[PDB]
RNA sequence: GACGAGGCUAUU
RNA sequence: AUCUAUAAUAGCCUCUC
């Protein structure tokens, strides 16, 4: 399906992985240290 | 036998055969009259009802729900920042990052009718930057000519953007 | 009148403001007073989401001062409203596919993990519990609603998520702004109800013009007096 | 199977006077339209990043949790699956000419059920809805 | 067409094609014709339809 | 160096 | 009763002397 939206594609993926992350650390997916390590690169993103 | 004046707006030596001279034998003749055009699409209309408002507002829905992307479903279009041709995707992008660079942002709201608003304020601006291709040559003895492209930026005026813009590129089939 | 709302909410929140009056299609200009609501309203959303943090525990706790960084990893809410349809409905619909709860019908303001639940936050000129009703009307227990109100009103929906200490500075936030807006004589800027139909524009510049002009059959000196001609004229015989 | 669980009849040699019709080209157990059908997909595919829950799906909400029963562990690239679900789900209608028989399990064997002067008798394996008998 | 022919009369069919077809047909008819079809349409809509047949009579 | 439109087909 | 509805790419056919 062709994706819609007027925002940047960097703004859409920076959001989208960060709700793989949290979900995957709420879910049990992700661990401490790398829940840490993704936040902090999306952070400095 | 028509109308021939210079453009204003380009320069160019402009025919125009409507309402023109009536023909007087049977060569192929460009002169239609406007009257009988009209006639013939008043008798359409009458004939079916309702048809050409129908069509008007169907197309005019169709417009106000397409997307800029409609535009790279073509194939080999002409490139103006190139002069060249190059496929449809590829000429369109070329275009909304020329505008990008000249203060047209109409594409980013993803709607054709912003983007067409951007072409007719662009043959509006006294002169465009764009992004063009340039070839490098070097000598490798066989001596053969290697090319070497490349994009380097590039400014042209409002004239010249116009001509560009008006441009039929031809080629054989 | 647009100076009010740059100096007292942020840069983010106006652009957000603006980012969601476009997706709507509705002009900033033409309509000021809807853009300041909806910063407010955004701005109470960031403010109930800046009062907890979920813990290694899994429990919330307040903030303060003296704190780093990285003790705050994961807000107790996450924010809806504020961000592109597209990226709110992605959020909504993981949030409901990963806590194995159907999608509202309605995209949420906010979503609470503690309690999993989507918090659709309002803000009422009139009475709060009308306002608590007529957004009951939609969806009642689906999404739990809280009401705030300019006259220190609030309607919390059933299942609390939040402490006095909260409700207190959203609603002297409020009072300030109320106050601020009173003395700088902008509340009757806001009350007007000016909305006249706006529809799409397509404008025709100088270069066109003037090609289009050019562009018309012999005997006509202008395109206007072409239209007019096929418009009102009557070609029969 | 449908193809090898067929009878054929005998093949007579005659006039055949054919009429083009719009005509179902392929058998569908259940048929929608291609909007409903791509909501459909996204919400069995890609049930994250499908937007707006439209009504039009209310109907097919069932459907869609058994197809996401089948697909739970599956490792083939998802564009392949949305298009075998629309293999499944969209239909395919094309104008064709036919003579006495336009239900799909004939237009698949078309090519061998008449021509201009001869026909073809032919015996389609598999079930026959009642509203088509 | 059968059908409806006048009985005793006679029907005859011309095959035809138009020589010339693109070099006589001229962008300013097609503009005349965009403005008579969307005469019912908002000034937008009847702009937007001009503008292709403008663009045309002023090609290179 | 190989365009526009219509129909049909295959593929993702 | 198929009217509706219909993403993208590519192929073939049809449509100046
Ligand atoms: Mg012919």
């Amino acid at each position: 399906r062709k994706p819609v939206g007027q925002h940047s594609m960097l703004e859409a993926m920076a959001h989208r992985l960060r709700m793989d992350a949290r979900l995957d650390y709420e879910s049990g997916r992700m661990s401490k240290d790398d829940f840490e390590k993704a936040m902090a690169h999306l952070g400095e993103i | 036998k028509g109308k021939q004046y210079i453009s204003d707006v380009t320069g160019c030596t402009m025919v125009d055969p409507t309402n023109g001279p009536l023909p007087e034998d049977n060569e192929p003749s460009a002169y239609a009259q406007l009257d009988c055009v009209l006639e013939a699409l008043d008798r359409m209309d009458e004939e079916h009802p309702g048809l050409f408002q129908a069509a008007s507002q169907n197309a005019m829905e169709t417009l106000m729900v397409t997307t800029v992307d409609k535009l790279t479903q073509g194939r080999q279009t002409f490139d103006w920042t190139v002069c060249r041709n190059q496929p449809a995707a590829t000429a369109l992008n070329t275009t909304i990052t020329s505008f990008r660079l000249n203060d047209l942002n109409g594409a980013d709201k993803g709607g054709l009718i912003p983007f067409c608003q951007d072409i007719i304020d662009s043959l509006d601006r006294p002169e465009m930057t764009f992004f063009s291709v340039k070839n490098i040559k070097k000598k490798l003895p066989a001596f053969l000519i290697k090319r070497i492209p490349m994009k380097v930026k590039d400014k042209i005026t409002k004239v010249e953007y116009i001509k560009r813009a008006l441009s039929l590129n031809t080629m054989t089939k | 009148m647009d100076t009010f709302i740059t100096r007292n909410f942020q840069t983010t929140i106006i652009q957000k403001a603006k980012n969601t009056m476009a997706e709507f299609s509705e002009d900033p200009e033409l309509q000021p007073a809807m853009l300041f609501n909806i910063c407010v309203h955004l701005e109470v959303c960031y403010v109930i989401s800046d009062m907890n943090f979920l813990d290694e525990e899994g429990k919330a706790y307040t903030a303060l001062e003296g704190q780093g960084k990285e003790q705050n990893l994961r807000p107790q809410y996450e924010v809806i409203e504020g961000m592109p349809r597209t990226i709110a409905w992605m959020v909504q619909r993981s949030l409901a596919q990963e806590h194995g709860i159907e999608t509202p019908k309605y995209l949420a303001d906010l979503f609470d993990y503690k309690t999993k639940r989507f918090i659709e936050v309002g803000i009422t000129k009139g009475l709060a519990d009308d306002y608590f009703w007529k957004k009951k009307e939609k969806l009642g227990n689906s999404m739990e609603l809280m009401i705030f109100s300019y006259n220190q009103d609030y309607s919390l929906s059933n299942e609390s998520s939040l402490d006095e200490e909260g409700k207190g500075r959203v609603l002297s936030r409020l009072t300030e702004l109320q106050a601020e807006l009173s003395l700088k004589n902008l509340w009757q800027v806001l009350i007007g109800e000016e909305d006249v139909e706006k529809g799409i524009d397509f404008k025709l510049g100088q270069t066109i013009s003037r090609l289009r002009d050019i562009s018309v059959p012999a005997g006509f000196s202008n395109f206007e007096g072409m239209r007019s001609y096929i418009d009102n004229i009557d070609p029969k015989g | 199977m449908r193809l090898d669980n067929a009878t054929w009849g005998r093949i007579t040699f005659g006039p055949v006077e054919r009429v083009r019709k719009r005509v179902l080209l392929n058998p569908l157990t259940k048929e929608m339209p291609p909007d409903e059908a791509s909501n459909v997909i996204m919400e069995i595919l890609f049930p994250k990043e499908a937007g707006i829950p439209r009504e039009s799906t209310w109907i097919h909400r069932e459907l869609i949790k058994e197809k996401r029963e089948k697909l739970k562990g599956t490792m083939i690239t998802p564009i392949v699956l949305a298009y075998m679900l629309e293999r499944e789900l969209v239909a395919r209608r094309r104008f064709l000419p036919v003579a006495g028989a336009t239900s799909a399990e004939f237009i698949e064997m078309l090519h061998c059920l008449q021509g201009e002067n001869w026909r073809q008798i032919y015996h389609p394996g598999g079930n026959k809805l009642t509203e088509s008998r | 067409m059968l059908s409806n022919c006048p009985p005793g009369g006679i029907s005859m069919t011309v095959t035809g094609d138009n020589t010339k077809w693109n070099e006589c047909l001229n962008p300013r008819i097609f503009l005349a014709m965009t403005e008579r079809i969307t005469r019912d349409s908002p000034i937008w809509f009847r702009d937007f339809c001009s503008i292709a047949p403008v663009l045309f009579s002023n090609k290179i």
